[PDB]
């Protein structure tokens, strides 16, 4: 079944890409939450 | 409180996360009375 | 008109939802006005 | 002209649909404005 | 009519999917409303 | 049903995330109420 | 992997930008806290 | 010009709507200023 | 060159349409800014 | 370069608009600071 | 390889366009940040 092998390869590659993607989100989401909290607390203090 | 009795879109604001608010709300009312009784004894001769 | 039938159904559904909403807003506005009174009575 | 009659029919149907549509907007826009004003006045009062 | 049976099957499947979908919305909408109210009341208190 | 399996997985995942969120909100709301008390005690 | 190379470049770039941002926020927050003190000292 | 005719119609319609809006804003702004006065007269 | 004349006609028509469009934007943008300022000043006054 | 010509035109246009904007903001900020002073002088 | 030369030309042109684009962003982003800060400080002052 030429098809089975090919479909299998594509799924493998896709899984790898999702891995790299999860990494990037954490870096950006981290930064954004960081900046927000600093601004919020500072304003409440004075 | 139940929004949408009987319909596919039925949801309920639960009590577990409302009971926690009543806990913080009690505290913030006692603190604000202790700081009133106190400060009115201290300024009893200062004609307010 | 296969469209008239459909448009009528969606209006009926919308009316039902606005009813449920007018309920929820009176429960929440009640609470908000009740926190604002008690805090005032407590702090000059 | 087979075409003329056909184009005429399509316009007729379209006009009818716009009618049904105007009705729906009024019901939704009414509700939204209603809820907004109630919330606004209540907050200003206390 | 081969077509009639086929159209019928597709509608059946579609109805099932809408069912699963309504379930998911309730879980997410519940959470969102929950978090909002907690934050609102807390701020008004002090 | 290859769809039932999928829909079930996504609901499971969602439930897990709401749990982590209910944690984060109690840490942040704590902080905010704590800045607001101390400032008050300090300024008439 | 022609994708690994690309994903790595974009993360590197992102890290650089967050650095520049943490700078800008401390200059602006400084200013805001400085306007709020002076106004207070001036008006009961 | 089958476009000139169309563009002219849409401008006419827009002008009509802005008229109705300038009405609604004076009814709502009235109310808001009226709640704010009465509350003031009542609370130091 | 049949093409040159045709391309020229299309550009001419396009320029005219941009003219009609600039007119409409001014009417709408005018109104929006108007309503905003009224609301802002009123709130600051009392 | 048929693109260089185009990009240059759009930058020129943008610069002109920012000029008109820096004008409008000084007229509006003036007004806002002027309502806030008069109200203060009037109410303790 | 007719293809190699052609692919090379396209990349060259693309790089140039990105250059012109970075310039425009700086002009607009500059202005926007400028107007924001002026408004913010003014409001905090009085």
């Amino acid at each position: 079944d030429p098809a089975k092998a090919a479909f299998d390869s594509l799924q493998a590659s896709a899984t790898e890409m999702i891995g790299y993607a999860w990494a990037m989100v954490v870096v950006i989401v981290g930064a954004t939450i960081g900046i927000k909290l600093f601004k919020k607390f500072t304003s409440k203090a004075s | 409180f139940v929004f949408g009795a009987g319909k596919p879109y039925e949801f309920s604001i639960d009590c577990d996360k409302i009971n926690l608010f009543r806990g913080v709300f009690a505290f913030l009312l006692y603190v604000a009375t202790f700081m009133y009784v106190f400060s009115t004894f201290a300024n009893i001769l200062r004609n307010k």
